[PDB]
């Protein structure tokens, strides 16, 4: 849910880049694609640029972007990807502001 | 008190940077400045022993200030930090700390 420090709801590429514009290094987002309703994204700051990555569903419903880790829900990938990087550009570490 | 010794309120680790009549910026930075690898703070405020609804708010773990704001002034409010060194699903931290305070 929107209950998450780290979940913004429905936010476009372009507004996630201006929400992590002041911030650092392994600041985040996670979101609701607008124009892909019911997809979900992360959005990743790192040295002067902003990574965007698709959540992928695989058939049984577990949640990944890297196919080596996958979860049941988006909270332990979450928490797994603010562990270790594990496919993206660095960790997980700052939800931008809410 | 007792026992012919000394009595204190417990005093706050929090400090009011900014003050207005409806509104207050806390301080942190005395505090989970030693305590690390913060992710994220949890801050949550209301009325005092109020029936009042309690609001609540996050910011990244590199703030060391939030303001809180919509407040009446002169009403007591506690305003609580609570800071997550991790996302771990259903975690909860031992240790927040607060301040009642009033603008």
């Amino acid at each position: 849910l929107e209950k998450h420090s780290w979940y913004h709801g429905p936010v476009s590429r372009n507004a996630a880049e201006y929400l992590l514009s002041s911030g650092i290094n392994g600041s985040f987002l996670v979101r609701e694609s607008e124009s892909s309703p019911g997809q979900r994204s992360i959005s990743l700051r790192y040295e002067g640029r902003v990574y965007h990555y698709r959540i992928n569903t695989a058939s049984d419903g577990k949640l990944y972007v890297s196919s080596e880790s996958r979860f049941n829900t988006l909270a332990e990938l979450v928490h797994h990807h603010s562990t270790v990087a594990d496919g993206l550009i660095t960790t997980l570490h700052y939800p931008a502001p809410k | 008190g007792g026992s012919g010794s000394s009595v204190s309120s417990v005093p706050t680790k929090l400090e009011v940077v900014d003050a207005t009549p409806t509104s207050l910026k806390i301080s942190w930075d005395a505090y989970y400045s030693s305590w690390q690898n913060v992710k994220y703070y949890r801050i949550t405020y209301g009325e005092t022993g109020g029936d009042s609804p309690v609001q609540e708010f996050t910011v990244p773990g590199y703030y060391s200030t939030a303001t809180i704001s919509g407040l009446k002034p002169g009403v007591d409010y506690t305003i609580t930090v609570y800071a997550y060194d991790t996302f771990f699903p259903g975690y909860e931290p031992n240790s927040p700390i607060s301040i009642n305070y009033r603008t």
